[PDB]
């Protein structure tokens, strides 16, 4: 698949653990980890519509109450082929 | 005779037909049919009340009526969190800003 | 914090801190 | 199918016009007029069990304001071999 | 060539003739049949179209309804269906 | 299992009705389809004795509330040499 | 088989859906669909009599309260030769 | 022979089961079905003049509840020949 | 037909007693007697609908009253072909 | 004989002595041993009609006092051929 | 992804902006525009469930307030091969 | 074609079956196992597409929720492990 | 030797010690041991018939508390030849 | 990798979302999936001391409220040489 899931967080152990709801929720892989910048970490995930919404479910219910907790959370489920570049 | 029938279905729904249920009449296919824990029970309602007092609950309704985050009504299976599927319930309560899915 | 299952809730070790970890 | 429905009644007429339900009730095939004795007239029709259940429960419907009322109504589904040589 | 099936039922023959007499004297269907049920019930049969069966057999009921014990069942088939003048004998 | 059964019916709705539960309770050979006239109709089933009686103690049992009802269920244990013209 | 379910409705949804209830509940091959006018959507199909029975009440029972509605559905065992160019 | 019979409703449901009731009914050969538009729809049948009578009258008059309704029925004994082009 | 009906109890007397009231009732097939453990006996059957209605509805009136008697009764109306392998 | 004689309960203690019943009270051939599962415990026997009567009601008035005792105790005069498979 | 989706309202222009709600929203294929009649206007899509969600549910939240608005939106996840005709 | 994993587990085979029947006639899935645990307990597990997994087994449960004895677990699989593979059929 | 003794209990504890006491106190030998299902657990022996009374008797006497308890305990005095295959 | 970690459920699918459990908790490999008999289901995994334990925990954490759950979850640190052959 190709669907964007996406999670935002203040530090990287929370960064990891969304990670890790991402590889165990659903079959999703992770396109990159970002330093956003000013303590802002992403992580972009590729795969199925229903499966990266599995995976951010997992990674919002992991990730509030850890560290600073979840910042924000997007799916993504068409990006435009014009898009790819900046991922 | 009037050979078009109303049928209530075990949910509530009227469908004029023909029908297969009981009557006082033809006999040797009585024998006490009452008895209703089947799936997709084509049975008409009314034989139950008519002939057995006992009025079962209707299944068969695959539509799973859900309102989306703008509040209108849609349906067709669905894929939210059901009470007994277990297995889903985190995150259950999270906002997921995008392409609505729940 | 969710059900412990996947992580784990305030497991202290010697000090109020919640060091969950992995 | 091979499910005999069958119908006995006051004299003949009513036989007919419950023949008649049989015949636009369901997919039912008259196999037999018989005229018992004494002012019995049954009719013998085959068919799927359901179809020949709707179709004989039609016919009683009819027959009952017909004439001198009905007589006897029974489905049997499955009659055995022993049986056709009676039919 | 009416194929409307008129058709009715008496205890006694003698109601039965002289109700197909009146059948055969109202209108223009060709009587096919006279059938002894058993135990004195007579049912006698005739062709003819809608209207005409309408007619005849009214006109035989009301004729028959106090000849001997009376009729018994007055009954007009418009379609018969195309199995059922084969188990009727054609 | 030369024992002899019979069922005597009032119209022949009950008698078939009968005849099928004589063919589906146990081993009988259905010899007799009698219409005797004036609603008396006979079914005449020959096997073993024991399965004749059970047969048409469940045939009369299930047939008395069909039509009008049964007249005669009775067995004749040992039928004669001379019977046979008579089946 | 010759028995006749059919169903009609207001728009295309709720036709589909019986039309899809129909074909998952019972040995019914789809025939006939029919843009009335006005909305008016009509589903027919062909098979045994018992089926035709239980795909129109399960398509009448799954279809109720979606979309607008249905307005009727029926249970036609056999049309006659010269009701099926009407089809 | 000639008698023209109408059936009328909005939906063709409640029309082609007064159709199967017109080939059930009477001697009457149906020769259209036609959508008049706005869901109403209307079958127009050729026979004997009681026949056409005996047919529509049972039809019309029995399908008057089957879901939305029958608007209206109507008789001709004779259209005139050059009426055609409607037929 | 290759509708479906199937019927679940105690032990192994209400099993096959079921069975024959199947084999009575309308003219089905029994695909399948399954030792389910623990006390747990299945038997399926395939045939048309509204026989599998009959069968079925036969064998729970004279199957509850048996010994532990009925525990479950189900139709399959149309068993998917995926399915077909668990049988 | 093909007359099913067939007995449940639990546990074998009352199950052989079931059979010693069957073989005492009749010489009836049994045709199987069946371990259902959860303690129960069938016997399956063939014979004519008396005979089976004879043997079950025998192994019923053994069974009472033996272990938790009998389970069901009925009588098949005759199975279905259909019902072969269920050896 | 065989699943489908599919969208029906009043008027074309709704229609085809949910059209392209479905094109942009998951990975969908509009496999057709349809006429339903009165206005009502149908759309079709294909692709995987939680595509075809997804999809239905942005195409409603763009089609509510658009002209005189929806009426009706639905899903069938898994259509049986007898639907396909339908388009 | 999708690994997510599905299942149905039961008190008796009939709501099994009823839930199995539910699998396919809800969403696109593919039936690996039914497996008579013993004493009842029935199961069956499919595989496919997340979101067509979860609304399989969704109308399954709601399904068999009453019949026979009733429904025991509704325990969707978020996804097997590699490892996991192998003890559930290889 | 033809007597059969043999024990039903609950859990096999019991089952070996009582087989055990059998070997110990008279010269019988073991000839089954049976998982009946659910965890009842069967012993068979074969011996004489007074050497099999004497040995039941002080098993099922020294069994009674052992563990979880005895189920049943009977002899079999004059076992039938077609009980041999019920071994 | 020799702490052998193992656990029932009263049911096959909890035992089977606990080795999924344990498999995305720490690293474990799953050597065994018993069948206990009359619903019981084992599970027995291998990896390090604090590892097993962990994942254990985790599983027991997760168990609950799958089915009718957890039963027994109790772990070893220096498994018997032994016992791996009987396992």
């Amino acid at each position: 698949g190709i669907a964007l899931g996406m999670i935002e967080t203040r530090g990287l152990v929370p960064a990891i653990e969304a990670a890790d709801a991402m590889t165990k929720a659903a079959e999703v892989r992770l396109i990159g980890r970002e330093f956003v910048g000013g303590g802002y970490v992403t992580v972009l995930v590729r795969g199925e519509t229903g499966a990266v919404n599995a995976a951010v479910r997992a990674g919002a219910d992991a990730c509030e109450r850890v560290g600073d907790g979840l910042v924000a959370a997007h799916i993504i489920a068409r990006p435009h082929r014009e898009v790819e570049p900046a991922l | 005779f009037e050979k078009v029938g109303s049928y209530d279905t075990l949910n509530g729904n009227n469908v004029t037909g023909t029908g297969v249920g009981r009557s006082d009449y033809v006999t040797g296919n009585e024998y006490g049919s009452c008895k209703n824990l089947t799936g997709d029970e084509y049975i008409g309602s009314q034989q139950y009340e008519k002939f057995c007092g006992s009025t079962p609950k209707p299944e068969a309704r695959k539509v799973g009526l859900s309102l989306s985050s703008k509040s209108n009504l849609i349906s067709g299976t669905m894929t939210g969190r059901s009470k007994i599927v277990t297995g889903d319930e985190p995150g259950s309560c999270k906002v997921l800003t995008g392409t609505p899915y729940a | 914090i969710a059900d412990a299952s996947w992580k784990v809730g305030k497991s202290e070790t010697d000090s109020g801190q919640t060091v969950t970890g992995t």
